[PDB]
């Protein structure tokens, strides 16, 4: 059995800890909703 | 239960202690999460109950109380913010330019930030704080690291 708790406002926050890259990946989506790298 | 717009943790007590299984977005009285978090199960808020209304395992999306509300899209250009809500830890914005899931059906936004599976459902925002989709469905790449789709549903 499962319950929710509020964790914040959804707001754009200027000067946030920028990170992460921008890969172009070749993927397949299966019937189960699971992505996979198509190679 | 609390209907206030904003982001929520999806908790269970079925396991040891209280475990954060995922995250969701409350907007316009509808709660938006990813299907793999709740499994389409009902939720509690105070002593209130949210019943599933829509869901689809392939899209990996589920709405509670009403239809999907979130119609905003990645512009294909601008950087985005993941409003990450990790287990045990406060809401953290982490700003990134999304990659691209190339599929036989079409190209999808992709954010490459690694976090525990319990972070599944946290929203990704545009420069106007509009939710452009949910973090927590994608793929482990060459590196052993994680890349998530920008998963958005269709409004009606
Ligand atoms: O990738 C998925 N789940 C995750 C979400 C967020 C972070 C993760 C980190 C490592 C591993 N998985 C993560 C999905 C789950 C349900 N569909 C199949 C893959």
């Amino acid at each position: 059995d499962m319950y929710i708790e509020r964790a914040g406002d959804i707001t754009w926050e200027k000067d946030a800890e920028v990170t992460g890259n921008s890969p172009r990946l070749d993927v397949a989506l299966d019937e189960s909703g699971d992505f996979s790298l198509v190679e | 239960g609390e209907t206030t717009d904003g982001v929520y943790r999806v908790m269970t007590r079925r396991l040891l202690g209280s475990t954060q299984v995922g995250v969701g977005v409350m907007q316009e009285g509808v709660f938006h999460t990813m299907w793999h978090v709740t499994k389409g199960a009902a939720l509690r808020s105070g002593e209130g109950r949210l019943d599933p209304y829509w869901g689809d395992v392939k899209q990996d999306l589920v709405s509670y109380c009403g239809p999907w509300k979130l119609d905003a899209a990645w512009d294909g250009l601008s950087e985005v913010q993941l409003l990450a809500v990790p287990p045990g830890e406060r809401a953290k914005n982490i700003q990134t330019l999304p990659g691209i899931f190339k599929t036989k059906d079409g190209d999808i936004g992709a954010v490459a930030l690694d976090y525990p599976a319990g972070t599944s459902g946290s929203p990704i925002l545009d420069k106007c704080g509009r939710v452009i989709g949910l973090y927590g469905n994608g793929v482990v790449i060459k590196n052993g690291s994680y890349v998530s789709a920008i998963t958005q549903g269709k409004r009606e």
